[PDB]
Order: C-alpha cells, then structure tokens, then sequence
C-alpha cells in the first residue's frame, strides 16, 4: 500500500471493532487478510451482578450522558455519539465500544447486562501474549512507555491529547500495563481525571 | 503465471503493508527483492539489482506507485510453484526415516547447487538449531513457516 | 527475518495503534473498577 | 435524576460543589459527573513518590462524597483524634500544628492538592530509606558512636540518653544501628499516624 | 576492601543530617504521615 | 608510588566526609591508617610513629591538611609498594633456596616474632603457595599477591 493507500485504508479498514469515526481517521490498514479482526474486538461474556458493590455508585456517574431523562429510555445512538466525547474520559472513536457495552437503550434496570457487557465489549478476555509483544522484537512485554513512543515516531498519526493523558492516569503495577491486562483492563486496572 | 488481475493487485498490496513499518506507505529500495520473491516471481538477484534493488542498506524510498509499473513486467515467465514439489525433494534426505535434517547438511546441499547459497543464508538455514550438537529440522514445520511467513499477521 | 524493523515489527505496531488513537478511552470503560491501587484515588 | 441528575447532587453534597463545578456543564467539581464517589477527580492531585505510596485521605489527595450518599468530611477535629490515641504522642501543640496547616475543621478543594503535591520536609518512602542501603552491614548502618558526639558537641543537641531515645530504636549491629529503623521514626512507620 | 562500605556512607550521612531536622520540623508541621494502621477514615 | 600524585589530594577529599558522621571532616585515628591505606601507603605501627601519623583508635587525630605531610613521609620511605624485607624478610630455617621453607615454621614465626597477627593470616601465607608432602611450601607468591591486590591503585 503507497502513501496515499494508508491514509485511504484507515477509513476504509474499518473492520470492526475499528469502524469508529476516529480522531483523524481509525486504524491504521490490517494486511489484506481479515485475520487481525480478532485483535480488534474480543469479547468473552460473564455477566456481574447490579447493586452489590457500593462502588455501584459509578454508574450514576456515568449516567446523565446515556440517560437525558430521569428513568432513561432515549434515544438510541445517543449512547453511541455523546458517550463517546467525555464519558470514560475525552476524545471520539467510542462509537463500536458503545454499540458492545450496551444492547439498546441503558437505565438502571438495564445494567446488569451493561455491567456483564463490559466484559463482552471490545478488547475484553481472550487473553493472549503476542498481540502487543511482537513489538521490541519479541523481547519483554510490550507496556504502556513504548506505545508513547511509537506514536511519536512510527505507525499512523492520531491525537496526542490522549496518550499524555493515559500516562498520567496509569495505576503504576511498575512494569505499567502489559498486554494481558490492555485486554483484561475490566478485571482491575482502569484510569483517574475527568469524566466519565 | 498470470497477467495482471485484482488477485495479484492484493498479493503485492499485501507484502509492501508488512514491508513498511513507518506507517507512511514507504518502503526501501531493497525491499523490492523479496516482494517480488513472495509474488512467487522467483527472481534472481540479477533481477532485482535490474530493478535498482540492493542486497545493501537503502539509499531511497519506494512507494507503491512507483513498484507496480516495475512489477506488471516481472510477472511475464514465472512459474508460481507447488507446494507438494519441496516435500517431495527434502524426503530425500533422511535421518530417521521420518523426513528429519540435520541443519548443516541441509545448508551445505544447497550450497554446492545451483546459483549456490551465500555465506550469510547457510547462518540462515542453520540459525534455528545453531551451536549445540547439530541439530535436526523436520520437513513439513520447515517448510510450512518459511511459506507462511512469520507473521503476515495472525488474529492472536 | 533480519531487517530487524520489518519483520514481526509491524503487526504488532498496527494493533498497537489500534489502541494508541483511543488510548484514553479504551484504558476504561463505562464502570470504573479502579479504587485499589491508583496514584491520587 | 437524568440530565438534572448532576443539578441535585451540588443540593445533596456542597462542601466542594459549591466551590468548584463543572466545566462541559454544571456539575459538582468534574467536568459533569453526577457521583465520582471519594475520587480525587477532576485532574491529578497527587502522583505519588513523593511521601506516601499506598495511602490516600480526602484531604491528603482527594475529596469527598459528591454522592447522594450525603457528605462523607472528614474534619481536622479527627487529626486531633487520633493523636488522643494511636499515633504519635499526645501534644497539645500538635493540636496547634492543626491550626498552623489552616485554622480548625476545614472544606476542601485547593487544600486537598496543596498537601497532595507537597514533597516539603522528608521526601519519598524508599528514598529516605535507602541511604546506608547501597552496602550493608547488619541491613545498612550508620556508625552510632561516631554520630552521637557529632550531635552533642555541634549539630543538633540531644543528650547521650537522647541519642538512644531520638535517633535510635535499632540495636548496634554491622558496628552501628541500623539504618532503617531511624529512618523509620522519622518518616513513615514511627512517624505515622499524623491523621486523619 | 572494607572501606568500600564506608565510601557508600559518604553520600548518606548527608541525608541522615536533613532528616534529622526534617524529625522536628514536621512535628511542628504534621498531617504530613498517616498510613495504614487502624485510624484512617 | 614514591611521590604524591593529584589524584589522591582529590581521592582524600572525598574520602573526608566519610571519617566524620556528619558528612563533614575530621580524620578518625584508626580511619587514619584506613585513608593511608587507599591511597598505597601502608606503613607499621613503628613507621607511622615516624610519620607522626596514626592506623589505631587512640591515638592522635588531625584534618585533612594536616594528613599531607604525613602521608609524604612514606612515600620517601618504604611501603608504597616497594620490595625489600617482605618475601625477603622470610626463610632462615632452610640453607637450600627452592623458594620453599617449612610448612611448620611458616606458621609459628609470625607469631613468636613478628608484630604478630591473627591464626587465620599465618593460614593464608600457608593456603595461596604449593603444596606436596615433601615439607615444602612456597613463601614468595602470598607476596605477590599482594602487589596485584585488590586495587594496585587508589582504592575507592
């Protein structure tokens, strides 16, 4: 693929999960063959239980952009499109996560299977080494610092508002987050600052 | 063969995306050598060099733009190969009466035949069991992940 | 194999820039699970 | 509840909804979070490394409660409970020393980030620590005769039963005290608990 | 040989010394510690 | 050595704040011997007293300035590393030179004259040299071994 192809192939590849608006396109081309698909949505389905935490709380936080009136039931992209500019922090592409975290409409009735749909969702389970680790030429697991790096030097061009952003929220585990937990980031480890 | 056809158009868009690594559609000079070869042209080397390849560093930067015009020539005489014809060969050469290889003894075949094997890939043909008690390869895992190259890409 | 860049390099770099252009969004999700371990919370 | 789910949350909690609010809409201190629970928020406040690691309090980094779960203040008149028993001393001046951080119980916003990136005395945990712990002898020491007369002739005036009583609880051993517990009762773990 | 133990403690009686001070000065200056026990809210 | 080099004014005053439990400065006695010592300047207790210096607690202490004409007295003196009375202070108990002398009196001779020093260092002189069962044991390489030492150099 020329230069011109890549920039052309963002937008029109777009497989899903990466049929998303973008910060300035979505992802960069997956070869020809759709193997890579796999890499860009998992999805696992264990559903957890609604008010039996006391974090629970959290979603009411959430809340007001998935829910614009008082008992819900609006619109339905709505989920889709506002969710995607500040709900679990700033910056639009959210648009397939939200169509997988959410199967219509979401209320406080409904959140069970939000709750259990977060596991669904996109990059959830399915767990695997080599996706991130064939980066650094197969040598150590592949964290957090390099992915910064890489954004900066190589691969295709995307807003660098939310890498800074993502740095400075990081829980610190010391070696950062690693692949493993980059797709297992439901089951522990999320962000800090703004939103949702 | 096979002239020009969408299938091909694929095949080469294919091997220049993993070839790149920038992520800005540019890949080297020399990089044209084993494209061509993974299009199952089978050039020599005399070819790319042809084609104002190298077997050294890079000097300047193709897209593909560039590449195509190149290679809707290569493609006229090429035999696309079998696969089944490199099993049948390399059961020749036993070692257990499994179809099993010694790694310097299948280096040094290749060297003594043909355009004849350079210095660097005998290192190559050798690297997987290299300096130990040498070192025994298996045909059909050879093979299958030279072909298949070592991540195209894969879904895990 | 031994370009050292071009090989296993970029399928990687792809999916980690599938992550990289929503990394501030994808590092959680709708409920926040995080109150174990996190440098100000 | 709904869009006005974040306008009844600065009426259910208001010790720092009403003294910051939202910036995409008006919201208690996040930019429009309805509940952010005992979060440090909107931004960081604190980044660790700098005294504490695995410890947080709504005023050390964080706020409270903007929850309908109502207030959760946590008062300066509590600092002063818990020198009344488990932590350091029982001194009326610490009590003073209260006052000195600002007069009595008080809200927190900007108070909160003050002492939350306030590196100001002893530094971070393992970088008092570790001083004598690049060689060992008996875990790290310092030779406790030599510092005793170089403590009492100039430098600080402890006596030599306050050498023994202010800047030691280890035993002689590698031909000096060991190093990790006088840095102990300085900084964290004999210094604790300063509340609340 | 031994004296390698002692070229170490060179830097390190410089920090002792500021953190003896630092045992008064934030005594006068406390809710600067509190870490887990049982009295923490 | 046999002349104070610049490096070893800039080794002792750094090796000066380690003397004085402060960070400061302020020569120990014994710590005395201990900046000679890692700086190739290791005199007895005989030429110390010459230099009119210390090696042991107890004895006079002095600054940095006033360690500089101590430590040139040995330097126009033995022990800097010179060679004279050390593997040719040993030997008398054998009229043959093989560069042996008796296990036994390897011993028990820098115990019963000697300034006399622990058991264990009477059993390294023994351990670095040879060993056969013809009663003969080496006494000139324990020196040697010494002049290759831990640091030749400036200790640090």
């Amino acid at each position: 693929m020329g230069d011109e192809e890549k920039k052309e192939k963002k937008k029109k590849s777009k497989k899903k999960s990466e049929e998303e608006g973008g910060d300035a396109a979505p992802a960069p081309p997956p070869p020809k063959p759709p193997s890579q698909k796999r890499r860009a949505q998992r999805s696992g389905s264990n559903v957890f239980a609604m008010f039996t935490q006391h974090q629970v709380q959290e979603f009411k936080e959430a809340f007001q952009l998935i829910d614009q009136d008082k008992d819900g039931f609006i619109s339905k992209n709505d989920i889709r499109a506002t969710f995607d500019s500040l709900g679990r922090l700033c910056t639009e592409q959210e648009l397939d996560s939200m169509v997988a975290e959410a199967p219509g409409p979401i209320n406080f009735t409904m959140f069970l299977t939000i709750f259990g749909d977060r596991i669904a969702g996109t990059d959830e389970e399915d767990v695997i080494v080599n996706a991130f680790n064939l980066f650094d030429e197969g040598e150590g697991k592949c964290k957090e610092e390099t992915l910064k790096r890489s954004l900066t030097t190589w691969g295709e061009k995307f807003s660098q508002d939310e890498v800074e952003e993502a740095l400075s929220e990081a829980p610190i585990d010391g070696n950062g987050l690693i692949d493993i937990k980059k797709f297992a980031q439901i089951l522990t480890k999320g962000a800090e600052e703004e939103g949702a | 063969m096979a002239d020009l056809k969408a299938a091909e158009v694929e095949k080469a868009r294919e091997h220049f995306e993993i070839y790149d690594w920038e992520g800005e559609g540019k890949i080297d000079a020399r990089d044209l050598g084993d494209l061509l070869r993974s299009l199952d042209c089978k050039p020599t080397l005399a070819m790319v060099k042809k084609n104002g390849g190298s077997d050294k560093r890079g000097e300047k930067k193709l897209t593909l733009e560039e590449f195509l015009p190149i290679f809707s020539q290569i493609k006229k005489e090429k035999e696309v190969g079998t696969l089944e014809d490199f099993m049948e060969g390399l059961k020749v050469y036993d070692k257990a009466e499994n179809g099993t290889m010694l790694a310097a003894e299948l280096a040094h075949v290749l060297l003594s035949l043909g355009e004849r094997l350079t210095d660097i890939e005998c290192e190559e043909i050798m690297r997987v069991c290299d300096e130990d008690d040498d070192g025994f390869l298996k045909y059909e895992p050879f093979v299958k992940t030279i072909i298949a190259g070592p991540f195209p890409d894969e879904g895990k | 194999k031994e370009f050292k860049k071009l090989q296993e390099q970029r399928v990687a770099l792809l999916v980690i820039q599938r992550n990289l252009r929503k990394f501030l969004t994808l590092r959680n999700w709708l409920w926040y699970k995080l109150y174990i371990k996190v440098k100000p919370l």
